[PDB]
């Protein structure tokens, strides 16, 4: 068995942020980091749009970002340090859109290691050091300079270890041309391993240590060293030298401190609170990230807490002491991992989980009546602020994220042929079902259903500089209707058209010249009032023309070749040959003169005679015959078209050609995406030529930087489009449909799936589809959380203790806390408690969104597992199983028991009905059906439950499973077993002797997380640590049982071992397209999507294996990273190509592509076309 | 006292003679040359600036890590030059 | 014996297995999605779950014998 791996959604969580001048204009830009995605985007300061603009994948982990400028430059760079022993620089190349390597120096071995740097990474704000460090005794220190040339050079590293000191963070000192400084908060554990009472462990501090690299000697030297109050997490870094003080601010627990070296004391403000806080007191709070924004006449900072509220930081200064801080509420914002603020105005935020925003700062300065706190106001007892909706913020645009993805199943619930991809999401207020659809999502431009038989329409405008377009002309059978655009649209008078007779060519000929063609001949129309009308000879009709603002080309009864030109005075001359052939035409087109050239030359002409002929129109060579190639079937249309030229061939059935534009066919590609006839319209995607294929589904086909894309819609059957452009919006496509006239649009930016989301309460953990009426039954369950009843009685407690506060008793402000609540998915939910949950089952419809049935569960109850099944003793009445905790805590971990529930799903799959409860000994983890009973896992142990009257009747037992049942699999003799820690066990049920043997197992360690039966013999598994593996058993495996490694007699061999990089929960098997292959499709805790196929021949597999063997070497990782070695991170490699580094041939430069292609004996189209063949034959 | 270095090593390129000159440093094999070797600064200063870091006599090439030597990731260890006490 | 975490003949219990929890502690703060395996099922923020990790890693398995 041999895998291939493709990516078809990449992750879309964000670890870390950037922004700066990269392109080195005078524009901002993001780089954002993902897992093992680095991205570069560009929000639209006149619309507010986030871009994307370059996306690459560094095959490693990324644990540091930073920008730095050196002097005099307007182009900032990017410094990464990640899992490598490498530090990298990187400049972006905005003329070729990637990223080059500057720089890269190996200190180190490679993976996250204790002692080996690349955690932290400082820079000075001038840019001129930069410092790379790691949790534990070492740093390192790098000069950075520049030549004459304005090129960046890098120095030989210099140490600053320290033994038995862990860092919490790092951030360079900004000082006025000074010597660099970095500060670090630092603990020394030397003498908590010394002392057996445990009191040095205790009364241990951290401490602020200054850090001064000294260029003129060359050397780093420990300064200062304070200790500090309490335990500080991050530092920020405050704005020196000419503007502003130089120090740092502490941000600690309940407390920001600023500190800095001389003579300057130290200046504490305490956090504050929100008033009538509903969490638990014990707890206390930490601010979790920063943003800072200069101004060369003030600035400040914002600092966001765990309940997602930014305050804003200022300082009160002096000549060169500072004297106050203080702090205002600022607003509230979903918990982020960073925030930029950016000039021109922007705030953006990347959300640890779920969806990104971008906000537009409205209001500047503050005036406003909130009170603003401050460290010189006296507190014995702590400030109190009132949560309120956004007042300085608004929200311009929202970036979708499938992080973190818990549960997927790949099912047909709607009756599309299709499946969708539902897929449980999210975690906390936040949380979501989404159902993703391969395709693109039309927008609703405009409706007005008229009756007659509508056939086409164009939309051209009256000038060629115009953006407003002039007429729309729909065709009926007996007559046609033209309209314009008043903003009020409806009938025209003054156009100039008024066809009796149907129009089946609309061009604008001239500047505004327009060519109106229809069955009995072409009426030439001026600006003014005029027309020049050429009808027709007898009974000869045309039905077929090719247009174009210099030549005009049509099609009369036996392919008798007629082409116009009108030349600069502006008006029509007819070339003298008329070249006629055997049959009539069904199909030409001519290619868009460019404004570079002159006229057309290509005319491809498609006939009765099922050929393509291509022919040349300029006047040196004009209509003669150059190369004919037969078809397959009848076509309908084609269009020469460009995203360099190429044409499409439309067959009459749902299938497609292509062949790039030459004398010759170079290129060949055919896709089965119908048993209905291929229309070929014109369009513009991207403000570029795109070609809008219709069938009985509309297909969108564009290539994107060579990206080739075929791509459907969210929509049914149409029969013409073309473009469309309007102020109500000026680019669009104007559709028709059956009894309607459509104006459509589409703006998704190059997206896979389309997704629709419905709103959940807590984390969802897993969902049951009901066979019958395909509802979902869904559980979710969260820690540190209330119930209803917990907060509504929570709440009138505190309302009741507050009205007896012992004081004039006169003013209420209890009943105006009792009466809204603040929504959670905005403010988030009280965190409380340390061994408390909150847990649900839900019903619900996967086409609508409503919620059918609601189950809550008391408040210290946690459901795990959920089953529905029938029972043998019963009839054909279908149950719900749910398994859930009792009184659980996670670390040290402690239980007090479990309950099974058991619920009758009456009312055709809509109703849940109590019927008993039924206690267990330990957390139930895993419910499954098996032969008219059902498996359970209780902790250890493995057993068989039969349905009873007042609960589960045991069964069977097995005692020998080693730590915990995390997951139960049956195939219709088996059972497998996944264990929290050991892999896979083997289990046969012995049906009339009423036990459970083991009889095989592994011998590896495996943490897994999710388990998918492939076949009768083999299993495919997940990780915690982000590996894939395949185990099989050997074929001499004895099912009829009655230890060698302290386990069990027979073993299983490990086939397949590939590391992912991202933490997979989900695995199925499944066929995604129709007419397709399967494929194994797994999901990722950062929102990816990925497959893996096997391979059909040995010489696919060998071609590919060449292909990734010299992309291995000549087309390296780009922070530094091995292939190899990042695929074999826990486990070495086993049959699976990394098709991820494979499709990076195509976004290599064509000198490498040529050396690349040269060496597999093959050109770089026949490599592009064999790795697109192998995608398409199983995903999109 | 056919000890290595060990020291941080720095952005000096290492340098063969023409007796060592497709030796590997490490294992000193002949097969396959793989990565650029890295010395420190204390090896490369004064007169010590072009010298064989197998046994410190002229350089007239660069000195590599075999393949073998860089899948086992002996490249990331200190200064490779050959001291004698 | 430079290296910090490898061991000898007179190496105890509490050593290799303060040893394992530190650098297990390390592992957890360098790769991005156990952090967000463990923010997920103990609904805490993932700063918040840096610096739990953190003021863990000076004293983890207990203070030492005798
Ligand atoms: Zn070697
Ligand atoms: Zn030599
Ligand atoms: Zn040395």
């Amino acid at each position: 068995m041999f895998l291939y791996n493709l990516t078809l959604q990449r992750a879309t969580g964000i670890s870390f942020a950037i922004h700066g001048n990269f392109s080195g204009t005078k524009q901002q830009e993001i780089v954002v980091s993902r897992g093992k995605i680095l991205e570069l985007l560009r929000p639209d300061p006149n619309t507010g749009k986030v871009h994307t603009l370059l996306t690459v994948e560094v095959f490693g982990v990324i644990r540091s970002l930073m920008a730095f400028r050196l002097t005099g430059g307007t182009k900032d760079y990017i410094v990464v340090g990640s899992d490598s022993g490498r530090i990298v620089i990187l400049e972006y190349q905005p003329s070729k859109n990637m990223f080059e390597k500057i720089h890269q120096e190996t200190f180190g071995k490679s993976g996250c290691r204790r002692i080996v740097p690349g955690q932290f990474l400082a820079v000075d704000p001038k840019g001129r050091a930069v410092m790379i460090s790691a949790i534990e005794k070492q740093k390192l220190v790098y000069i950075l300079n520049r030549d004459a040339a304005a090129r960046l050079t890098i120095s030989s590293p210099l140490e600053a270890h320290k033994a038995n000191t862990l860092v919490y963070h790092v951030v360079g000192v900004d000082v006025g041309f000074e010597n660099p400084m970095f500060a670090c908060l630092e603990m020394d554990y030397e003498e908590a391993d010394n002392d057996p009472t445990g009191e040095a462990a205790a009364n241990t501090q951290q401490t602020l240590t200054f850090y001064e690299l000294d260029l003129g000697l060359n050397h780093v030297v420990r300064k200062y060293s304070e200790p500090l109050e309490e335990h500080g997490n991050f530092l920020i870094t405050v704005p020196g030298g000419s503007d502003g003080p130089s120090g740092v601010l502490i941000c600690s627990e309940n407390y920001i401190t600023y500190k800095n070296f001389g003579d300057q004391p130290d200046i504490r403000c305490p956090i504050p609170r929100r008033r009538n806080d509903l969490d638990d007191p014990e707890r206390g709070m930490i601010f979790v990230c920063s943003a800072t924004h200069k101004t060369k006449s003030m600035f400040f900072f914002l600092a966001q807490t765990e309940q997602g509220d930014i305050f804003k930081i200022t300082l009160e200064t002096d000549e060169d002491m500072v004297t106050e801080i203080r702090l205002k509420y600022f607003d509230t914002v979903p918990v982020a991992a960073a925030m930029c603020v950016l000039k021109t105005g922007f705030l953006f935020v990347a959300s640890e989980f779920g969806n990104h925003y971008l906000y537009q700062i409205a209001h500047l300065g503050d005036d406003d009546e909130e009170p603003e706190f401050s460290s010189a106001m006296p507190l014995e007892d702590t400030f109190f602020f009132q949560p309120r909706p956004l007042k300085n913020l608004v929200l311009v645009d929202e970036l979708d994220s499938l992080s973190p993805i818990l549960f997927c199943q790949i099912a047909d619930l709607a009756n599309e042929d299709t499946p969708q991809l539902y897929v449980a999401c999210g975690r906390g207020p936040r949380s979501s079902l989404r159902v993703l659809r391969h395709g693109l999502e039309v927008s609703e431009m405009a409706v007005s259903e008229l009756p007659g038989n509508p056939n086409a329409v164009w939309t051209v405008r009256r000038h060629i500089e115009d953006e407003f377009d002039a007429y729309i002309i729909v065709s009926f059978v007996n007559a046609t209707l033209v309209l314009s655009i008043g903003e009020t649209v409806e009938e025209v008078t003054d156009s100039g058209f008024l066809g009796t007779t149907p129009t089946l060519s609309c061009s604008l000929l001239g500047d505004d010249a327009l060519v109106q063609v229809y069955p009995d001949g072409i009426r030439h129309i001026r600006a003014d009032k005029r027309v020049n009308e050429w009808k027709t000879p007898g009974k000869k009709t045309i039905v077929k023309c090719a247009v174009n603002q210099r030549q005009v080309v049509i099609a009369l009864t036996g392919g008798e070749l007629v082409y116009f030109e009108m030349d600069p005075s502006g008006q029509l001359n007819e070339y003298t040959e008329r070249k006629e052939m055997s049959a009539d035409v069904v199909c030409m087109s001519l290619a868009n003169v460019p404004p570079g050239e002159q006229r057309s030359r290509f005319l491809a002409v498609g006939l009765v005679d099922n050929t393509v002929r291509i022919i040349s129109l300029d006047p040196s060579d004009c209509l003669q015959p150059l190369s004919m190639q037969a078809l397959p079937a009848q076509p309908e249309s084609l269009c020469i078209v460009e995203m360099f030229l190429y044409l499409n061939i439309g067959l009459q059935n749902g299938v497609l050609l292509r062949t790039v534009l030459d004398p010759v066919t170079g290129d060949l590609s055919d896709t089965r995406t119908g048993s209905r006839p291929v229309k070929l319209f014109r369009v513009r995607m991207q403000g570029q030529e795109a070609v809008l294929a219709m069938s009985s589904r509309s297909w969108l086909s564009y290539s994107y930087q060579s990206r080739f894309h075929l791509t459907p819609l969210s929509y049914e059957t149409l029969e013409f489009a073309s473009g469309f452009a309007s102020e109500q919006c000026p680019e669009g496509i104007v559709a028709i449909s059956t009894n309607t006239l459509r104006i459509l649009a589409l703006e998704k930016l190059g997206a896979v799936f389309n997704q629709v989301a419905f709103p959940l309460q807590y984390t969802p953990r897993k969902f049951v589809i009901h066979p019958e009426s395909n509802n979902l039954i869904i559980i979710e369950t969260d820690h540190n959380a209330y119930t209803e009843a917990t907060k509504a009685q929570r709440k009138q407690q505190m309302a009741e203790e507050m009205v007896e506060a012992a004081g004039e008793l006169a003013a209420e402000m209890a009943a105006a806390f009792l009466n809204e609540n603040l929504p959670e998915s905005i403010f988030g939910a009280p965190k409380a408690g340390n061994g408390q949950w909150a847990s649900v089952i839900r019903v619900m419809n996967p086409i609508q969104g409503n919620t059918l049935d609601l189950v809550q569960l008391e408040q210290n109850e946690a459901a795990f597992s959920v089953a529905v099944c029938r029972f043998s003793n019963t009839g054909e009445d279908w149950y719900v199983l749910v398994g859930v905790a009792k009184d659980l805590i996670l670390n040290p971990r402690s239980v007090a028991g479990g309950f099974v529930y058991t619920y009758k799903l009456v009312n055709n799959g809509e109703k849940l009905e109590f019927l008993h409860k039924t206690p267990v000994e330990e957390v139930p983890a895993a419910i499954a059906p098996f032969q008219g009973r059902v498996l359970i896992g209780v902790g250890k142990l493995l057993r068989v439950y039969d349905l009873g009257k007042k609960k589960l009747l045991r069964k069977c037992e097995n005692k020998h499973i080693a730590n915990y049942i995390s997951g139960i699999q049956t195939i219709g003799h088996r059972v497998i077993v996944s264990d929290v820690q050991e892999s896979f066990i083997w289990v046969r049920y012995k049906r009339n002797e009423n036990q459970l043997i083991i009889f095989a197992d592994d011998t590896y360690p495996r943490w897994v997380t999710t388990a998918s039966l492939l076949d009768y013999d083999t299993v495919a598994g997940a990780d915690k640590f982000g590996n894939i593996c395949v185990v099989r058993l050997p074929p001499n495996t004895n099912d009829e049982v009655d230890g060698l490694l302290n386990g069990a007699s027979q073993k299983a061999e490990v086939i397949m071992n590939y590391h992912v990089g991202e933490t997979v929960l989900s695995l199925q098997k499944t066929t995604l397209i129709p007419g397709g292959s399967e494929s194994l499709v797994y999901t990722t805790l950062s929102g990816g999507i990925g497959i893996l196929v096997p391979f059909t021949s040995h010489e696919d597999h060998d071609f590919f294996q060449h292909v990734e063997m010299h992309l291995r070497s000549e087309h390296p990782p780009l922070c530094g990273r091995d292939h190899l070695s990042f695929r074999s991170y826990y486990f070495p490699v086993k049959n699976v190509i990394d098709g991820d580094l494979c499709e990076q041939f195509n976004s290599m430069e064509p000198n490498k592509q040529k050396n690349v292609s040269e060496e597999l004996d093959r050109t770089p189209p026949e490599v592009s076309k064999k790795l697109e063949d192998i995608r398409t034959r199983y995903a999109f | 006292d056919l000890i290595f270095c060990r020291k941080q090593a720095g952005v000096a390129i290492g340098r063969l003679c023409e007796k060592c000159d497709g030796k590997c440093v490490i294992c000193d094999s002949y097969v396959r040359p793989c990565t650029l070797v890295r010395i420190c600064d204390e090896c490369n200063y004064g007169s010590y600036q072009g010298r064989c870091v197998i046994c410190g006599g002229p350089g007239v090439s660069d000195a590599y890590y075999c393949k073998e030597c860089t899948i086992q990731e002996k490249d990331r260890d200190g200064c490779p030059k050959i001291v004698n006490l | 014996s430079k290296y910090i975490g490898t061991g000898h003949a007179d190496t105890t219990k509490w050593e290799w297995l303060v040893n394992q929890h530190r650098d297990s502690y390390c592992s957890y703060m360098g790769h991005f999605d156990l952090l967000n395996y463990f923010a997920i099922a103990e609904n805490e923020s993932k700063a918040r779950v840096r610096f739990n990790l953190m003021e863990k890693m000076l004293q983890p398995c207990g203070p030492p014998a005798d």
